[PDB]
RNA sequence: AAAAUUUAAAUUUUUUUUUUUUU
């Protein structure tokens, strides 16, 4: 399983950067327009930039915690990779490290920074809380995946709600779904990640001694794009200006005054996305109580 | 195994050492060791250390760290836990050596489990804990002299309160400074092989390839003990053997173990 | 509430240090001779290191075989004695470990000249022994001996140091304690330049230090491949002197 | 008797004669020049003297 | 319960298309291919069928024969060992 | 947890309950396992204890590793229903197994060829109201049964002898040992370990080549 | 009178002709007129050092020679090659450098000598003079374009070991001298490789010979007749 | 007939739809014939590789099954021995469940067999026959038989049936029946019933797809 | 309104006939009874062909099927020796092309072509079953030096069909505006392969995003304007 | 026959016959990779025009040939031949099981009877 | 004043599920 380009074609990119160019059609810093669909289930939507396609899924039921943390509930994010979305998979490698790449990201963008209380999970301390889970599928690659995965997840958690509780000790009354409403979910934060694309134009040296900074960075490489790259870079903010995380492994070396400058340009492009996101949540919403006003007029 | 040797060799490496007046390709005499070096209580994060260093360079430290526990609801006083560099956890020579010095120590056979015990309720669990760098050799008896120094470097925090905790339940108390050295006698192993009519003492890797069979005999308490196991080194050249050789190796072993353990009785 | 005392307004921390000040930094050069022709030892107060390097050699497989240039295998051993508290199981595919594994050979792509070693392997093999806090940088700077420490070919020194920041001010050399203290950014360092390989940042943190932060630990990254060179000369004269 | 068998010359001519001739000859013989090797392997080989000479010091398996 | 089709070629003398169940032996395992496997209780009981067709075709009348071999070979059983 | 098999819901748990010279015997059969090449079964029952085994051969089959001389031999322990054995625990024996075999079988009849042994403890009494250590004898013939199914080059009945936790094997009537087990006991009973284990030994090879000669 | 060395020393880890000597990243000078060889690398005029090693100014080329690293193998050498495995007419043997050399099917001395001729059929027959991790004289011949490097046996003098014992050191302290073979009062022999790699034997009649049957050159067999008066000078 | 369906939607992939019915919706992919492993290569036909994907969990036991009993449906439909040494990894995803995945697995198998068979015509790879599946239920309490029930209608269904039938002549002759997936309670007379709505309705179904299949890729076609 | 068709159809032609096998149709070898095994439509070679006809259905792939006498664009991958290793396709299986199949053919001279180059060349012999070979060089060229390597340029992916119209179609729109613009080259591979070099990247980025929209788009009327714009938008600059 | 390579030919030994017919097939299930494979390199299928060897025109995938062992070779798999007028193909189905039943038509063709199809396999004498 | 003189670089597959480290 190894894809195949010439050394010729090779070349030929990293000319059309050598002359300002890039393939796609877009800027060097421009990204793709992003598409959001929700299903008609809490949690459930269908996101699409352009040629990569995901789709994820977010639930819970109930379980009790950990003794580790026995005040709160529990979360977890599932990744796998089906080679459906690419024949260079294997069938569900857990143990591949892009996988993982694609993995500790999305762990450390969730469930370490604690975009999601899980306090508010705790149903009763010790005895029963939630179980929520989070599906991650890949459809189709034109990379940007890890940038995806962000957002699609993060979709998600603002789109589902968890039925209705009571308790008397044991006697824990999971209330029937269409009585008693679906209650949504407490996001602290919302963060988005940036994949950043670097492409050395020279040799080694001239990166390494050749004291001329003389190296392009772009934003979302395409599946061609991302095939010849030579440092690999993500961050992730929020609205309020904090940085949540940021993942240079190695690579191509890298100036860091490029990487602020860089980090500037992640802050504008990621806040007037995420309040599309926020009309479309609130305006699907506004969709789901118009059609409620087309329901409750209508029997 | 480790090496692949040549036919010729193993001809006359069978030959000399399968002398009546016996040769070994280092022309020791039967009964002697390998040269050797020994450190401990450089982990000072640990309950004890230990560092231990081979003439071909097999390469072993073993960590000592403790953890009080209630006597009572758990059996197992002391664990062994080993690592080897380069292997899998499923491999075999792995899990036996794992598995061999948890017999080697159970708690009242050559252990003494009354120096470990806290209260009437609670005492010491104890972690043998090892990582082997390097070995061209069958590593065990290497392994156990490591250890025999580590609980000869391992000191423990003093009891304050009192120990009985059946009426009155007391949660137990230690002082923050004032540490103790575990009293304890500490068993060790000897790896031997068999060839032709000759016994030698700490088979190198050579030695270790070309034998009939060899022995692993547990010395402890200045007497020989059990675990005691037969034991293959290769799989070329694995031939039977006369009891009288097993009865000979047994004093072979011991009038020559103390004045090994003498040396590393040294203080 | 932490009922200690992080950062003294008398300009010290828990030990007395400044927060530009580092700790207790010792390497060596030919631990092991009979093992490998790389072998260094750190200490880094008290993180404690074996670095083992085994190539430029002959595979275990024709299937792991390159005709172009070498391959790189990282294998780290967190023992279950590393910290204060004796963690319960094991590691050795723990998904946390498996990026460092990542992250090392990307960091170490490129200053091994590959193409001149093909057809070969390299294999680092990693010994964590006692763990203080700081513990990526700590590798690094582990590495860049190893590599040495056999003369394999290379451009460069490269340097890695966790730099903290408690709340306005910048912690170079952290410890453990003051890792779960605070927020810390880890920086692989490239000999004299200002130019990153490694960057790795898990906590949160307010972008407006960011460029300061950064700012910081060059000094520090600098007097870090600073100190490894001498101490690496010391031995190095001491080979040809008593050699011839 | 399977063997292999050297015939020199000092003229590449002198070899272009006895190559074409033995080749139309008995076909399966290699010819070594500076200038062309053809068949390295075959049975027969025809060569000039410094060749020897040059696979006598590295010393060819061929011999 | 597996049912094959037959060639002609394949003869010695000492469509065509049969029956055979309590399938075992892997030359039939490889070479049935339109197969039937039946849950059933005593009574003329079904838990469950299993139609896997990838052979032959399946005649309605091979399904009752099956059903006709079900409901004895399930009984004894039941009766077999009286437990 | 494992997602590869049906473990039931997490937080139930199994159930609990709490406190409200002698004769060893044998039964051995060969040939009823169709997949093998060699099979042997195994009853016994001595006192308050009663054991079943089932010893499984697959070669000669081949090795995609690369050229040997001669053969090799590979061997599985696996808990059967009840009782639970350590893992550790087990691969000790498997170590102490292979090397007694390494002192029978003809591997140089068998170059480039692979040798497979599955050992199933299948069920275990112990009801008398060291513990892998009392069984350490009846593998041993239990896997030389299977063995001379498959009918493989061996060169002795081989077979081990019990006495009070120790494990001695034997071979050429008990006239050499080839292989050596012992665990805790007294000290210096070695001359009459020598003994009841031998002639347990002298029992055992009797029962087996009946086992298969008057068959 | 003793058994092992058990010397202590607890609560510690460790126990703790001028010329130019150089680091990697570092600048050796930029003069343009300097040549640039091995050790070394450059952009335009920063002559870069890339090992621990020296500096080497030869007469206009500068090179770096390192201290530390594997053997480096060079044509015409005498060393030891233990077998590592057999290809197609190919064998691959170990040096103990980077990688193995090769060693062509008809690059050997065949018993009988060149009366046997070529034959196809000994391919089938490679692991009937040769196998695994045997020892041997070999003749360093050429290289490849790596660096990579190839042996034979032409003469009597290289071919299989017998009648002795192998030791190993580091490739360093062997020195060069314009010849190897040595033969030494005990009567017996070194064979110093180069690489690193010694064998001892027995002086044989060949070996006598150079200072005054040829079918045994795959056998396993020594001289039956070895007194340990000769075993145990082996091992002084 | 609330189906639906889209041919050709994804990129990298030789074959894949999205096939759509009445609740769930069903994505299958189909990528071949390409490069085998070592250990997956026959000598004479092709070799198969399913993968099926849930919405909701993991790949666990409850997946492997429905996985293989729909290798056993293509593997007839597929002219196998066109393709020698070769290999077609063809997976499905389940993005709507549709049926209550804890106590059902029904509706899913007619599903992603409707899923796959139209990939393939995506990927356009030598076939044998026309084919169609939907789900059948017989209700506890009524006594009576729906085509293509619901998940409520499940809960009181007795009995939960998935017929696969193999379709020629213009997809009008049964050929052969692939899959008959019987569970639940029924007897004899129940199922020469239980097929003979299902005789038809599938050729009904295969009579909507015929036209759809033309319609979405004579456009794909060039005149 | 076509001669359209599925796998399990009735097959429309009499039995009789004497008739040159297209693809997608497929004959028994076990029960000798031939069918349709693809989808699309037949197309059926009209009468008059010395009264031998053919049946061929167009079907719709992107996985190209290796067969004979087709010129593809293959990537050297591997220096199996006397014999290259070749693909044509990723994921695909690769090719074996020998070391002497070239237009001067010399045994003792072996050719310069190293790992990762773009060549031209001709499916030359191909069982269903066997390790497939090609040629640059063919005796189908009748000593033509018409295939080879090439140089740098620029390769892009589309499917099979629409490249079939790129090698047998003057009536596909796509050569006349891209003449009109400016002058280069053109390889076709019928492995989906399209190899084009320009005077200029620039341009030959104006003719890549063409390309990959056209054949997305699939709709040659419509081509006129749609591969004008890409040059306005390189004259964007 | 197992797998068809330009270069050579790949087998899994099944049966063994012997000398003074006497036969011992091997037990083993081919299934799980079991058996010992062996392989027939092309040049070494015939003498009779040992160079220009057309692999295709005498094998196909899962045929019965009547081979002599050369030798050990390697512990993956072995050196093996067919180099004679009288050894060979022995039998196999139509287009790889495809199709009926195939019976040598000289030594050196094989056809097919109901069929009216013929193939080039290097047959063995009958 | 002629005459002529030198090379040679390596090919086709063996492995065990994800916790869990001190506000």
């Amino acid at each position: 399983k190894d894809i195949e380009i010439s050394a010729s074609e090779s070349k030929f990119i990293l000319e059309a950067l050598r002359q300002n160019y890039r393939l796609d059609g877009r800027s060097f810093d421009q990204f793709r327009d992003v598409e959001i669909t929700f299903g008609k289930e809490f949690g459930d939507v269908s996101v699409k930039m352009g040629n990569t396609k995901v789709h994820c899924r977010i639930s819970c039921q109930i379980a009790q915690p950990y003794e580790d943390r026995p005040f709160e509930g529990l979360f977890v994010i599932s990744t796998e990779i089906s080679p459906m979305a690419g024949s260079q998979f294997e069938n569900g490698n857990i143990t591949g490290e892009d996988e993982v790449l694609c993995s500790r990201i999305i762990e450390k963008s969730v469930r370490r920074s604690g975009a999601l209380d899980v306090e508010g999970l705790c149903i009763v301390a010790g005895s029963k809380c939630w179980a929520v889970r989070a599906d991650v599928h890949f459809l189709d690659c034109d990379g940007g995946f890890i940038d995806a995965s962000c957002i699609a997840v993060m979709a998600g958690l603002m789109h589902f709600k968890k039925p209705d509780i009571t308790v008397h000790g044991e006697q824990i009354i999971v209330h029937p779904v269409n009585e008693r409403e679906p209650v949504p979910l407490g996001i602290l934060h919302i963060p988005i990640c940036v994949t950043f694309s670097f492409f050395n134009p020279q040799d080694t040296e001239e990166n390494i001694k050749g004291e001329t900074n003389s190296e392009i960075s772009i934003i979302d490489a395409t599946l061609k794009e991302e095939l010849l790259r030579d440092g690999v870079l993500t961050v992730t903010l929020n609205k309020n200006r904090e940085v949540v995380q940021v993942s240079k492994a190695g690579g191509l070396p890298m100036d860091a005054l490029t990487l602020m400058k860089c980090c500037h340009e992640a802050y504008s492009i990621i806040e007037k996305i995420t309040d599309q996101i926020l009309q479309l949540l609130k305006e699907d919403s506004e969709k789901r109580n118009k059609y409620a006003a087309m329901l409750t007029s209508e029997n | 195994g480790h090496m692949s040797l040549s036919v010729a060799e193993k001809s006359y490496l069978y030959d000399s050492l399968a002398s009546t007046p016996s040769i070994r390709p280092d022309g020791r005499l039967p009964h002697q060791f390998r040269p050797i070096e020994i450190f401990t209580d450089f982990l000072p994060s640990s309950n004890g250390s230990s560092r231990i260093i081979a003439s071909d360079g097999s390469e072993c430290i073993v960590s000592i760290k403790s953890k009080v526990v209630d006597h009572h609801v758990e059996n197992e006083l002391l664990q062994v836990d080993v690592d080897i560099a380069g292997q899998r956890d499923d491999a075999l020579v792995v899990e036996t050596i794992t598995s061999l010095l948890n017999k080697v120590l159970k708690s009242g056979s050559g252990v003494d489990s009354s120096k470990l015990q806290l209260t009437k309720k609670y005492s010491f669990k104890i972690f043998v804990d090892v990582l082997v760098i390097s070995s061209h050799s069958h590593p065990i008896s290497l392994i156990s002299f490591a250890i025999y120094s580590a609980l000869n470097s391992t000191y423990l925090p003093k009891l304050i309160s009192a120990f009985d905790d059946l009426e009155v339940e007391e949660l137990p108390t230690f002082h923050d400074y004032d540490m103790v050295k575990l009293d304890i006698n500490p068993p060790l192993v000897f790896i031997l092989a068999v060839v032709g009519n000759n016994m030698l003492l700490d088979p190198a890797a050579n030695e270790s390839e070309v034998a009939n069979n060899g022995l692993i005999i547990s010395w402890s308490n200045g007497k020989i003990t059990s675990p005691i196991r037969s034991v293959a080194l290769n799989d070329s050249n694995v031939k039977s053997f006369k009891p009288h050789l097993l009865k000979q190796g047994l004093a072979m072993v011991e009038k020559y173990a103390p004045d090994v353990v003498r040396s590393l009785e040294n203080l | 509430m932490s009922r200690l005392e992080i950062y003294s307004p008398e300009g010290l921390r828990l030990d007395g240090r400044r927060w530009n000040e580092l700790r207790r930094f010792e390497s060596s050069i030919n631990t092991h001779p009979h093992a490998a022709d790389g072998s260094s030892y750190m200490e880094q107060g008290n993180n404690k290191i074996i670095t083992l390097v085994k190539g430029p050699k002959e595979p275990r497989l024709k299937s792991q075989m390159d005709t172009s240039k070498a391959l790189l295998n990282v294998s780290v051993n967190i023992t279950k004695f590393s910290k204060f508290e004796r963690s319960k199981s094991s590691h050795k595919n723990e998904r946390r470990v498996l990026e460092i594994q990542t992250s090392l050979v990307r960091m170490f792509e490129k200053n091994v000249m590959l193409n001149i070693y093909p057809r070969t392997v390299i294999d680092i093999e990693i010994h964590v022994l006692e763990q203080d806090g700081g513990i990526m940088g700590s590798l690094i700077n582990g590495i860049t001996l190893a590599l040495i420490d056999a003369g394999i070919s290379m451009f460069d020194y490269i340097s890695g140091i966790s730099v903290g920041l408690y709340d306005t001010t910048p912690l170079l050399d952290t410890n453990s304690l003051e890792e779960n203290a605070m927020s810390t950014v880890t920086l692989g360092v490239v000999g004299k330049s200002e130019k990153l390989s490694l960057l790795l940042v898990e906590d949160k943190i307010p972008l407006d230090r960011l460029e300061n932060v950064l700012a910081i630990g060059i000094a520090g990254a600098h007097r870090v491949r600073d100190l490894m060179d001498e101490e690496l000369r010391k031995h190095a004269q001491k080979r040809v002197s008593n050699a011839s | 008797n399977k063997q292999r068998v050297i015939y020199t010359s000092p003229i590449k001519a002198l070899s272009n004669q006895k190559y074409r001739e033995l080749l139309a000859e008995f076909g399966d013989v290699g010819l070594m020049t500076g200038d062309i090797t053809i068949n390295p392997d075959a049975g027969c080989l025809v060569m000039t003297t410094e060749i020897l000479r040059s696979m006598l010091y590295r010393g060819s398996e061929v011999m | 319960y597996g049912i094959v089709e037959l060639d002609p070629e394949c003869q010695l003398q000492n469509l065509n298309t049969v029956l055979i169940a309590d399938l075992d032996t892997e030359a039939e395992e490889t070479s049935i291919h339109s197969t039937i496997s039946i849950l059933a209780a005593p009574s003329g009981n079904y838990k469950q069928l299993t139609l896997m067709g990838g052979g032959a075709k399946i005649t309605p009348e091979m399904i009752k024969r099956s059903l006709l071999l079900s409901r004895v070979r399930a009984d004894d059983l039941s009766t077999r060992f009286n437990i | 947890q494992d997602r590869r098999r049906l473990l039931g819901p997490a937080a139930a748990k199994p159930m609990a309950f709490s406190n409200t010279e002698s004769e060893q015997e044998l039964s051995l059969h060969t040939g009823f396992i169709e997949n093998c090449n060699g099979s042997a079964l195994v009853e016994a029952r001595s006192l308050g204890h009663q054991t079943s085994l089932i010893s499984a051969v697959y070669g000669p089959r081949s090795i995609r590793g690369s050229f040997t001389s001669q053969g090799t031999i590979s061997i599985q322990l696996k808990n059967g229903l009840l009782e639970k054995y350590n893992t550790n625990e087990l691969k000790e024996v498997s170590s102490f197994l292979m090397g007694i075999f390494n002192s029978v079988v003809n591997l140089s009849r068998y170059p480039k060829s692979g040798i497979d042994i599955f050992v199933y403890l299948t069920y275990d009494k112990d009801l008398t109201n060291s513990q892998i250590s009392s069984l350490i004898p009846h593998c041993i013939t239990s896997i030389t049964l299977a063995l001379a199914d498959a009918g493989i080059e061996l060169v002795d009945m081989a077979g081990a002898g019990e006495a009070n936790g120790t494990v001695v094997s034997f071979i050429k009537n008990g006239e050499e040992i080839v292989g050596f087990w012992k665990d805790d006991g007294d000290d210096e009973d070695l001359l009459e370990c020598l003994d009841r284990c031998k002639e347990q030994y002298n029992r055992y090879r009797d029962l087996m080549i009946s086992c298969l000669m008057n068959q | 009178s003793e058994v092992i060395t058990i010397t202590k020393r607890n609560g510690a880890f460790q126990n703790s002709s001028d010329s130019q000597i150089v680091t990697p990243g570092e600048l050796v000078t930029d003069d343009p007129i300097w040549m640039r060889g091995h050790g070394t690398y450059f952009l335009d005029n920063m002559t870069y050092s890339s090992v621990a090693g020296t500096v080497s100014r030869v007469n206009r080329l500068l090179s770096v020679i390192p201290l530390k690293g594997r053997y480096a193998p060079e044509t015409g050498d005498h060393v030891v090659g233990r077998i590592a495995e057999v290809g197609n007419k190919r064998w691959k043997v170990d040096i103990g450098g980077k990688q193995h050399a090769v060693l062509m099917l008809g690059s050997v001395n065949l018993p009988g000598g060149i009366l046997r001729r070529k034959s196809e059929s000994d391919e089938l027959q490679m692991r009937s003079f040769l196998k695994e991790g045997d020892l041997l004289n070999a003749e360093v011949q050429s290289l490849f374009q790596d660096g990579s490097a190839s042996l034979h046996t032409r003469s009597l003098k290289y071919g299989k070991l017998r009648n002795g014992m192998f030791c190993q050191v580091p490739s360093s302290l062997i020195v060069r001298a314009k010849n190897h073979t040595h033969n030494l009062p005990g009567n017996i022999t070194v064979v110093l490789g180069v690489n690193g790699y010694i064998w001892l034997r027995k002086t044989s009649q060949m070996d006598l010979a150079r200072d005054t049957s040829s079918w045994q050159i795959y056998s396993d067999e020594n001289d039956p007749s070895i007194s340990n008066n000769i075993r145990q000078a082996i091992c002084r | 007939m609330s189906v639906q369906a889209e041919i050709g939607i994804l990129d990298h992939v030789d074959g894949s739809s999205e096939f759509v019915s009445q609740d769930t919706k069903v994505i299958c992919s189909v990528t071949g014939p390409i490069e085998p492993k070592a250990r997956q290569e026959l000598p004479t036909q092709l070799a198969l590789e399913i993968i099926v994907r849930p919405a909701k969990g993991v790949a666990t036991t409850r997946e492997k099954v429905l996985e293989d009993k729909l290798r056993a449906v293509l593997t007839p439909l597929i002219t196998r021995h066109c393709y020698p040494r070769q290999l077609c990894q063809i997976t499905c995803q389940i993005l709507e469940s549709g049926e209550d995945e804890a106590e059902f697995s029904l509706r899913e198998l007619s599903c992603c067999i409707n899923a796959a068979f139209l990939a393939l015509v995506d990927a356009g790879i030598a076939l044998n026959s026309m084919c169609a599946s939907i789900p059948i239920a017989i209700i506890k309490d009524t006594s009576d038989i729906i085509v293509d029930p619901t998940a409520e209608q499940l809960k009181i269904s007795l009995s939960v049936h998935t017929l696969a039938l193999e379709f020629v002549n213009g997809g009008k002759v049964v050929k052969n029946v692939l899959l008959l997936d019987s569970n639940g309670d029924f007897n004899e007379d129940q199922l020469f019933s239980l097929l003979e709505l299902g005789e038809q309705k599938c050729q009904e179904l295969v009579t909507n797809i015929r036209r759809i299949i033309q319609d979405n890729i004579s456009p794909r076609l060039v005149v | 309104m076509s001669t359209f068709i599925f796998p399990g159809d009735s097959f429309p032609v009499d039995p009789t006939t004497p008739v040159k096998l297209g693809p997608g149709i497929y004959c028994d070898p076990n029960t000798q009874e031939i069918r349709p095994v693809n989808t699309g439509v037949l197309h059926v070679s009209a009468k008059g062909k010395s009264g031998v006809q053919t049946a061929y259905i167009d079907y719709s792939s992107k996985r190209y099927i290796p067969s004979v006498n087709d010129f593809v664009i293959g990537v050297i991958i591997g220096t199996f020796s006397d014999s290259y290793k070749v693909s044509l396709q990723n994921f695909s299986s690769s090719v074996s092309l020998s070391y002497m199949a070239f237009p001067n053919a010399s045994k003792k001279n072996r050719p310069t072509l190293q790992v990762g180059d773009l060549v031209y060349a001709r499916v030359c012999t191909a069982e269903k079953e066997l390790e497939a070979e090609i040629e640059c060089f063919d005796s189908t060229t009748g000593r033509d030096a018409g295939f080879g390597i090439l140089e740098d340029g620029m390769i892009i992916d589309v499917n099979l069909n629409f490249a079939r119209q790129l090698l047998f179609n003057n009536d596909f729109p796509l050569l006349k505006v891209l003449a009109a613009h400016t002058k280069f080259e053109v390889a076709i591979g019928l492995n989906g392969k399209i190899w084009v070099k320009c005077e200029e990247l620039s341009n030959t980025l104006a003719c890549y995003r063409t390309i990959m929209e056209c054949c997305q788009k699939n709709d040659t009327a419509a081509f006129k304007d749609i591969a004008k714009r890409q040059f306005k938008e390189i004259l964007t600059v | 026959v197992t797998r068809l390579s330009l270069q050579r030919a790949n087998v899994e030994i099944l049966a063994v016959e012997d000398k003074p017919a006497t036969f011992s097939v091997s037990q083993a299930s081919s299934d799980l990779g079991e058996t010992f494979r062996g392989i027939i390199r092309s040049q070494d299928v015939r003498s009779t025009d040992r160079d220009r060897v057309k692999v295709i025109e005498c094998f196909k995938p899962g045929d019965i040939v009547r081979a002599q062992v050369l030798s050990l070779g390697d512990g993956t798999n072995y050196y093996l031949t067919t180099a004679r007028n009288d050894l060979g193909v022995v039998f196999a189905r139509a287009a790889n099981g495809a199709g009926g039943l195939m019976y040598a038509t000289d030594w050196q063709m094989m056809t097919s009877p109901v069929t009216g199809a013929t193939e080039k396999r290097k047959c063995a004498k009958p």
